[PDB]
């Protein structure tokens, strides 16, 4: 279990842990979280009392490196870094565990929640989504804008998924412009999987990393390319049978996660509609539909 | 964005354009079978393409072997029409392709903008104009060409006759939608106030009759009455 200490809490913070969430005065005694799982990424993420604008955070790997939080008071924001001499790092940790200032990783045994939410999210893929390669850790926030977002404005701050558009070459083959527009699978199977993310675990870690961002920095390119992911599926004729199952477990975990008071703003009711009613996968999807109807049927 | 009654002298500019009106590509009669259940049997159709600036109509005939063994054909028929446009386009010279397609229905949108992916620099509009291009089979060398058909077949038309020589684009797609309209509102009386006059007849080379410009007025006048007539024995005013 690993721990990631901070210097000091200089301003009142509501802190998030994954999808826990605690608060901290101005000035109050706090030195870090302990007892972090080891085997899953993490994110460390903030949103300031005094001006919640901007919610920002960090993706990280303790098995990655030994990383700490301090404060910048020209920035105004508290910010990750590395440690690289570990004896002084576990020196830290040991004091300030020793004082019991650090607040404990709360996870109960039975839940699975995390795992579920990121089973195909590796850090090595964050950071080719998110480009700053001195560090080991990466940086989000609510305002990050997508590379797609921009092409319809500083490149270095942007969030690089994957591009998908429906109405596009990418799309469409010359010569099947109605099959590959009513039927996405040449576009799901050819061009994204066998050709950009080489296998379905690479898509679905992209998926579950876009939902995350959407869901606790309120980012919404990360929104919209999660829902795309979604409806690229949904909208396919031809998908393998282990990629059907397994997206109704990731997308049933996602919506039981989400805050019931947040759907308005983070579920697109055409998509939704779409994929649960309409589309090729209407009824592929069965623990997603159970949940959605019973959690969210205003949106249907 | 969409085209309407405040931007409708964009349809005259020297910008070409074309209007697509895909409601007579695919068109069958419905009829009782043996058995007493309910079958379709298709009739020729066409696109209507037509720029209303210059009056050129590109009439693709659309046959009905098109339709052999196909399903869901209502469907089909927006994407063989934007199939058909996206090819009439690739034929055309650089300097005669349009910068705007205006289709009258908004479902022919995504067809028509899948199938002109890689020509990005035309626009395609809907328009909020109700235009009454759905009676061009009643116009009968038109309807004479699809029905006689026995292949696919392209056939070049002015829907202006030659009015172009003594009146503008605007008044002459004002006349033609007055005209169109009259046909799909009141078929028979409409023809009949066109042709009640034998010694005003239709050139050979020719959609329409060959009216002076006061009988032209006398005829417009006859088809608003028409319309305003219908009009009221339908909501009985
Ligand atoms: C009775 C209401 O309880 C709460 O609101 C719990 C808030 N978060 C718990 C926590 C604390 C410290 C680290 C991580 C999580
Ligand atoms: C002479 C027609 O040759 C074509 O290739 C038709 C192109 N149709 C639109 C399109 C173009 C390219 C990719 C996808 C769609």
């Amino acid at each position: 279990m690993n721990t990631v200490p901070f210097t000091s809490a200089p301003i009142e913070v509501t802190i998030g842990i994954d999808q826990y969430s605690f608060n901290v005065k101005e000035n109050q005694p706090f030195h870090g979280i302990k007892d972090i799982p080891i085997g899953h990424v993490h994110v460390i993420h903030f949103q300031h009392a005094d001006n919640s604008s901007m919610r920002y955070g960090y993706w990280f790997d303790c098995r990655m490196g030994n990383f700490y939080i301090q404060y910048d008071p020209k920035d105004g924001l508290y910010k990750m870094m590395e440690e690289r001499d570990g004896a002084k790092f576990e020196n830290i940790v040991h004091n300030f565990k020793e004082r019991q200032m650090m607040v404990s990783y709360p996870k109960i045994d039975e839940d699975d929640t995390w795992y579920n939410l990121t089973e195909f999210v590796q850090m090595d893929k964050i950071r080719k989504i998110v480009r700053k390669d001195e560090n080991q850790f990466s940086y989000v926030d609510s305002s990050m804008t997508t590379v797609q977002e921009n092409e319809l404005s500083d490149p270095a701050h942007s969030l690089n998924y994957t591009v998908i558009n429906f109405k596009s070459r990418e799309a469409i083959r010359p010569g099947h412009e109605m099959e590959d527009f009513l039927d996405k699978s040449y576009y799901l199977n050819t061009v994204m999987l066998q050709g950009i993310f080489k296998n379905s675990s690479n898509y679905f870690g992209e998926l579950q990393f876009a939902f995350l961002n959407a869901m606790f920095f309120g980012n919404y390119g990360s929104s919209l390319q999660w829902h795309a992911m979604i409806e690229l599926i949904c909208s396919s004729a031809t998908v393998p049978k282990h990629m059907l199952d397994k997206l109704d477990e990731i997308l049933y975990y996602q919506i039981k996660t989400l805050p019931e008071q947040y759907s308005d703003i983070l579920l697109n009711e055409r998509v939704w509609n779409i994929c649960l009613y309409s589309s090729f996968q209407k009824n592929s999807l069965h623990n997603t539909e159970k949940i959605m109807e019973n959690k969210y049927p205003e949106l249907l | 964005g969409a085209m309407n009654s405040s931007n409708y002298a964009e349809l005259f500019n020297n910008d070409i354009k074309l209007f697509v009106d895909d409601t007579n590509v695919y068109r069958v009669t419905v009829h009782k079978t043996f058995e007493g259940n309910v079958a379709t049997k298709a009739i020729n159709g066409c696109i209507f393409t037509l720029n209303p600036k210059t009056g050129h109509l590109f009439l693709k005939i659309i046959h009905t072997s098109v339709w052999a063994g196909q399903k869901r054909l209502s469907q089909l028929a927006k994407w063989k029409t934007a199939e058909e446009v996206s090819a009439l386009v690739r034929s055309l010279p650089k300097e005669e392709q349009p910068k705007q397609i205006i289709v009258t229905r908004k479902a022919m949108l995504d067809p028509l903008e899948v199938h002109m992916l890689d020509f990005p620099n035309i626009a395609i509009r809907p328009t909020e104009l109700r235009l009454p291009f759905s009676a061009a089979m009643s116009i009968d060398k038109l309807s004479d060409v699809v029905m006689k058909a026995t292949e696919p077949q392209m056939v070049l038309f002015n829907i202006y006759d030659d009015w172009l020589d003594r009146i503008s684009s605007y008044t002459a797609f004002s006349r033609l939608t007055l005209l169109l309209r009259a046909l799909k509102t009141n078929e028979e009386s409409a023809k009949m106030i066109l042709l009640s006059d034998p010694t005003i007849t239709i050139k050979s080379y020719h959609l329409w009759p060959s009216f002076t410009d006061e009988q032209w007025i006398t005829i417009e006048s006859q088809m608003r009455d028409l319309i305003l007539t219908e009009y009221g024995r339908k909501y009985n005013v």
